[PDB]
RNA sequence: GCCAGAACGCGAUGAUACCUCCAGCACGUUGUAGACGUAUAAGAAUAGGCUCCGGCCUCGUAUCUUAGCAGGCGAUUCCUCCGUUGGCCUUGAAGUGGCCAGCGGUAAUUCGCGUAUUGUAAUUUUAACACGCGCUGGAUCAAAUCCUUUGCAGACGACUUAG
RNA sequence: CAUCGGUUUUGGCGGGGGGAUAAAGGUCCGGGGAACGUAGCUCCUCCGGGAGUGUUAUAGCCCCGGGCGUAAUGCCCUCGC
């Protein structure tokens, strides 16, 4: 038997909307990518797509999972933090959670 | 401090059992009842376990007392329990004096002297609902006020815009818990004697 | 005796030591301009371990054990290219322990996805082994 | 910012009466050539008379240090203008070139004496060609016979973006 | 996560490949090159034919009875692939598991399959 | 990173560990910080403990039983009093992330046997200048009207000496695992193909 | 202005032991053994030549170099506490009343306690408990005269000067009033 | 020392009827400030430390674990690793870990058979808690309130009593 | 997903021009100097140094000029991918 695990993306926790203060804007969303610390990392992730998988209280098509689909757009800042457009706008509620990072279109 | 574990001993009088319930009369008087399985079965294992746990682990050792208030001319039957702390030497030394004690009557000739300072702990004499003056002894107002004498004129400044918890204010007085300290004991009498 | 005190003597900053700067170069120093700055130069014929003359900050390098033996002061590039092949500073980084680490470093990160399956069934083989060892040492003992 | 040097020769534009005017040159740290011809005309206004209206940049090109890898010793003379009056001074650095001096001086004054470069003149900038000719404490103690200090203390360098360590770090580096 | 090895380019972005059925069970399939990782590991391809690499790198040869299979009324049986297919990947898999053979680990890195453990940075890692 | 994260506060100074803290909290990290009574504040303690008296006698006027300050004086609550001024505790989202974090003084359990980190970025001894004074967030509360100094102390007593007896159990398997490691049997082949993988 | 070296240097008599662990110097010689930590003072401690111990601080900024000559002398006067340690002479002065003095060292404790009855006109009793390692006496060759003895210079010095501190006038001109126990000179046991 | 006691702070103890409680198993959720390896215990110094006493110390860029239908069925082969049940000992800071018995499963090495068709990507629906339903094996047969009464108390509630 | 169009962001590559046609720098050939004075030598200690003489010696350094050399690098400005 398999004693591994079967991860195929990588971790990362929303942070929170783009903002300016007093005002914030929630068609971007800001995402904090594990093991990466600088701009020059986090280009490796543009592009990459972005899912923020949580669960509902009724069953739809067979499941209670649901997905929100995004993708990393640019680089935010210095220390590789990301900017993410989703598909809707990423729940406030969900500010530290924790969203999938695949390697999709992979150009490597 | 945190309590750890408590000892009760077998054969608890009804005094002590009334404490445990609001409408004894009518009850079944369970209190207890499957507990003294524990000094019977195992030839009491389980309280040898708990002693142990006492003298091992904990700093503070305390009695749990008894007042026998069927022998005072009170109409009450339930009895008054209380703890109180073996101050002295070793923590061992100290549960085999408590566990010598189960069941044994100490005398107030024990704890207390002839001559010795001691402090009094009791709930006062209740007044119900008393005013300013009564409360707090505030000086009467001249007899030519309108709307009452006994009461305080001003109840604070304008600024702050609250009435503070400093000034004084009718409501409870009586009835409160006190420590009244240095008091010597003169006599210690005996409830046998015909000369006390 | 009559003296017994501990020892903590550190890398002194003086002509002939040689430092590790960023990148992992290494540079005698020629010249101290400051408490702070110094003045290198890295005459190593491996490109790796090559510095170009220049001053630098002693807050960005890291002393080495290694010193070039009475370098005289201000010396040019030749002059100290001679002393640094004669003292033979070279050979003796190879054998450092820092050499060992950084180019342990190096062959870690060189790994592809064939080489890190390869890893793994090696190290199992090998940890296989030593279980062996310890179950048996543990077992006498 | 970072000074180069430039030589800035300037010059009266000519006149009937007179057809053939002096030549004025001067040497001038600026960050870039449009503040050098700025700070002739600012200097050669004071000394003579000439203004920038009624004159032309002959040149302005940049001088640059013959010997940037020796380390040499510079004593600067400056006037610069305090809260309530004007003082000369006499500094001494230890650098490669005479710019790389200056930019000392201008970080010096600032955090010493909170002058600013509107309030610092550059008189004279020169190279002690001996030892005997240093006349400052800071700099005799950098020329002793063999200097070799420790470095003592000398917290390690980590990485800001690993927030937690499993061993505390020994400051022996 | 699987790992297979890539047969040929056809258009548009869609790859043939097949990790040997006999290695780790994935068949001839296509797969769109935006989702694979290329490695620098590579299996010399001598002794596959390119005759046979064509006629099914040809279209409509994956989809062909897809409209005509789909019986979905209801015990679940598997779909029986089709002898031709079958016979398809059992020719291709004798030439590509015998060259595979003769790498000490590649026959059980292919039959592996990929993860990532704790500390593994996609974006540092060499492939 | 991690899932739970427990730092050991002793030599860590009480702003910078707590800014530090506070932004992890946010970003949804559990922190668990033990030994608040070892945590420096940088300066003499006479600034520090003027500093504690001026927030004494801030107190509500019309009635101190409602509307605080209500001052802490346990090492656990001076350090948590610190991070809840650097969260927006007032709002649901700032509420939920001090609700991540678990303060105590010395090392409960199970903490008693969790990895303990730290944070470089507070530690007073890279901080500091040589020369410069310190004092203890201990030492300050306890004057100031903490209760368990003593109780603390003799307890650590214990949890060092339990402690102790742990360490030589590790020096022994170590010891054993060294000389596991040398009297193997490995084949000499894996042996350099493993040292040219850099393992 | 940062000093790139400031040293100092002290004369070890061979039959003195010198010891720092870390920086908390251990001396042992005839009269007994000194400690004293110095662990609020960056400083390196090494041996020169044969006997002598250097200090040296690396980087100063002339507050630092101050304590590096204090600690010279400290160490110093550790190494004299061992070979001939120290002797504080103290002398009665009064005008009118006799100053009557016992001295006890406490069984329990160990330390010497100094009892003062009868300061100017005063009935109440002031006891000095004195620091340890201390010893009191009673000098015979001179009539009203204290002495006290030990290796640790800190503590004979703090021991006197609470005798001192503790006879003090109150409410009256001290310039006339010139009345206790003041210390004579400070010479060495040996 | 003394007064109050958080009515959303906590501990010990007594008895707990029922639509009950304890343990195990099984299934399910209109549950989750948000699992995916969610692995890692010396103490202490930092102008000094660790040690297997041989030596070592910027560096957690580390160590363990890491292959197999989300991981099958057999074979060859090695006594490693993991989980669980029972017994003994031990841990009180908000009680947890250690030796032994049995049972069960296991690539250090090498193979054979099965995967396909989810059709070119669509979360990888699987963990841990909490709760509910049910079954099995045991355990138990209680109080409080209203009411009448008391006056050490009381505006009314409340409180101290007694039935 | 592939191939395009518009806008934009971020990297990499090749080739030109300019300044003292960079200044430096390496090697070689010349001239002139000194010390934080290398060898040798003269003194006290001589475990370890200090003092003097001594201008390259059994290290080297500074200044000026000239070949290799129309050297390289660097900065700025540019033509493209
Ligand atoms: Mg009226
Ligand atoms: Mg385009
Ligand atoms: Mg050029």
């Amino acid at each position: 038997p398999t004693e591994a695990g079967h991860r195929l993306y990588v971790k990362g926790r929303h942070l929170s909307y783009q903002r300016g203060r007093h005002t914030t804007h929630p068609k971007t969303s800001l995402i904090k990518i594990e093991g990466v610390d600088d701009t020059a990392a986090a280009n490796f992730y543009l592009g990459k797509r972005v899912a923020y998988v949580y669960r509902g209280q009724k069953e739809v098509r067979g499941t209670k999972i649901r997905v929100i689909w995004g993708k990393v757009t640019r680089p935010h800042g210095n220390s590789g933090v990301v900017r993410a457009k989703f598909a809707a706008p990423l729940p406030s509620r969900s500010f530290g959670a924790s969203v999938r990072i695949m390697l999709y279109p992979s150009s490597i | 401090l945190r309590s750890l574990t408590t000892v009760w001993a077998e054969h608890l009088s009804d005094e002590v059992k009334r404490r445990f319930y609001k409408n004894w009369y009518k009850s079944k008087k369970k209190a207890f009842t499957k507990y003294v399985k524990k000094h019977s079965d195992n030839n009491g294992a389980a309280i040898t376990r708990e002693l142990e746990r006492i003298k091992k682990y904990c700093t503070v050792v305390r009695v749990l007392a008894h007042t026998q208030i069927r022998k005072t001319p009170l109409k009450q039957k339930k009895a008054h329990l209380m703890e109180i702390q073996i101050n002295g030497g070793s923590v061992a030394d100290k549960v085999e004096f408590g566990h010598g004690l189960f069941e044994k009557p100490v005398s107030i000739d024990s704890i207390f002297e002839k001559d010795e300072v001691i402090d009094v702990i009791a709930v006062t004499k209740g007044h119900g609902f008393t005013g300013v003056t009564a409360r707090w002894g505030t000086k009467k107002l001249p007899r030519k006020t309108h709307k009452g004498l006994r009461k305080v004129a001003c109840i604070g400044a304008w600024h702050p815009s609250h009435v503070q918890w400093t000034v004084a204010r009718a409501g409870q007085a009586g009835y409160h818990h006190r420590t009244s300290v240095n008091h010597k004991i003169y006599r210690i009498g005996k409830g046998d004697a015909e000369d006390s | 005796a009559d003296i017994q005190i501990g020892s903590s003597a550190w890398r002194l900053v003086e002509v002939g030591r040689v430092l590790k700067l960023e990148g992992g170069s290494l540079a005698t120093i020629v010249e101290i301009v400051d408490h702070k700055r110094v003045l290198v130069d890295g005459p190593s014929s491996d490109p790796k371990l090559a510095a170009p003359r220049g001053v630098v900050s002693l807050s960005r390098t890291l002393l080495t054990p290694l010193v070039v033996e009475k370098l005289p002061r201000g010396a040019r590039t030749g002059a100290v290219k001679k002393a640094w092949e004669a003292a033979g500073i070279d050979a003796k980084w190879k054998e450092s322990n820092w050499a060992k680490k950084q180019l342990q470093q190096e062959r870690r990160k060189a790994l592809t996805d064939f080489d890190r399956f390869k890893v793994m069934r090696l190290k199992k083989q090998r940890r296989f082994e030593e279980r062996k060892a310890l179950a048996k040492i543990k077992a006498s003992a | 910012g970072r000074l180069q040097e430039y030589q800035v020769i300037g010059r009266h534009l000519p006149t009937e009466s007179n057809p053939t005017p002096a030549l004025y040159r001067m040497r001038i740290f600026a960050p870039n050539a449009v503040v050098a011809k700025s700070r002739f005309w600012y200097f050669l206004r004071g000394l003579r008379k000439v203004k920038k209206a009624t004159g032309e940049i002959v040149t302005c090109n940049v001088i640059t240090e013959k010997h940037p890898l020796k380390v040499k010793n510079f004593g600067v003379w400056i006037r610069y203008d305090s809260r309530s009056g004007t003082h000369n001074m006499y500094k001494e650095y230890r650098e490669l070139s005479r710019t790389a001096a200056v930019e000392a001086l201008y970080s010096d004054m600032a955090a010493r004496h909170r002058a600013r470069f509107r309030s610092i003149h550059i008189l004279k900038v020169v190279e002690l060609e001996k030892t005997e000719d240093i006349k400052r404490p800071y700099l005799k103690q950098l020329v002793t016979k063999k200097l070799s200090f420790p470095l003592p203390h000398r917290v390690p360098k980590i990485s800001n973006k690993k927030i937690f360590s499993a061993k505390r770090p020994a400051t022996f580096a | 996560g699987k790992r297979v090895v890539l047969l040929k380019a056809l258009d548009q972005g869609v790859l043939l490949v097949t990790g040997p059925f006999k290695i780790n069970g994935v068949p001839l399939r296509r797969v769109n090159a935006r989702y694979v990782i290329a490695t620098s590991q590579k299996v010399d391809l001598a002794g596959i034919d390119e005759a046979k690499i064509n006629e099914i790198a040809q279209p409509k040869y994956f989809t062909a009875e897809k409209s005509k299979e789909k019986a979905g009324e209801e015990k679940p049986q598997k779909k029986e692939v089709s002898s031709s297919r079958v016979a398809d990947q059992k020719a291709i898999d004798k030439a590509l598991i015998a060259n595979i053979k003769k790498v000490e680990f590649l026959a059980s890195y292919l039959a592996s399959s990929f993860t990532l453990r704790k500390g593994d940075k996609p974006h540092e890692m060499k492939w | 990173f991690e899932s739970v994260v427990v730092i050991d506060g002793k030599g860590h100074l009480l702003g910078r560990l707590a800014s530090i803290v506070a932004k992890q909290l946010l970003n949804g990290q559990k922190i668990v910080v033990v030994r608040c009574e070892a945590l420096n504040i940088s300066g003499e303690f006479f600034r520090a403990k003027l500093k504690y008296h001026s927030y004494l006698r801030k107190m509500t006027r019309y009635n101190p039983t409602r509307g605080g300050p209500f001052h802490f004086r346990a090492p656990s609550r001076i350090f948590y009093k610190a991070v809840r001024g650097m969260i927006p505790h007032k709002t649901a989202r700032g509420a939920a992330a001090l609700e991540r974090l678990k303060v105590f003084e010395g090392v409960p359990p199970p903490y008693d046997k969790k990895k303990k980190m730290v944070v470089p970025q507070a530690l007073r001894v890279l901080r500091l200048q040589p020369g410069r004074k310190f004092c203890t967030v201990g030492r300050l509360s306890s004057e100031v009207g903490w209760k368990y100094e003593d109780v603390v102390s003799r307890l650590e007593e214990r949890r060092k000496a339990k402690g102790a007896a742990y360490y030589e159990r590790k020096k022994v398997a170590a010891r054993q695992l060294s000389e596991a490691k040398k009297s193997a049997k490995v084949n000499d082949k894996t042996a350099e193909a493993l040292k040219e993988f850099g393992y | 202005m940062r000093y790139i070296h400031s040293e100092e240097t002290l004369e070890v008599p061979e039959n003195v032991k010198v010891s720092i662990k870390s920086r908390i110097v251990t001396v042992e010689g005839p009269r007994g053994k000194l400690v004293k930590d110095l662990s609020h003072i960056a400083v390196n401690f090494s041996v020169i030549k044969k006997g002598v111990i250097g200090l040296e601080i690396h980087h100063g900024n002339r507050k630092n170099v101050a304590a590096l000559r204090t600690v010279r002398t400290i160490i110093n006067n550790l190494i004299i506490g061992v070979t001939k340690g120290f002797k504080y002479k103290m002398r009665y002065v009064y005008a009118h009343f006799p100053i009557n003095v016992n001295v006890e060292k406490n069984a329990e404790t160990g330390n010497f306690e100094v009892e003062i009855r009868n300061f100017i006109g005063e009935k109440i009793v002031r006891r000095v408990v004195m620091q340890p390692g201390v010893d009191v006496e009673i000098s015979k060759a001179q009539k009203d005269e204290l002495v006290l003895s030990g290796n640790s210079l800190e503590g004979v010095s703090q021991s006197a000067a609470d005798i001192q501190q503790i006879c003090r006038v109150r409410n009256k001109d001290i310039r006339k009033f010139l009345d206790g126990i003041y210390v004579s000179e400070k010479g060495n046991i040996v």
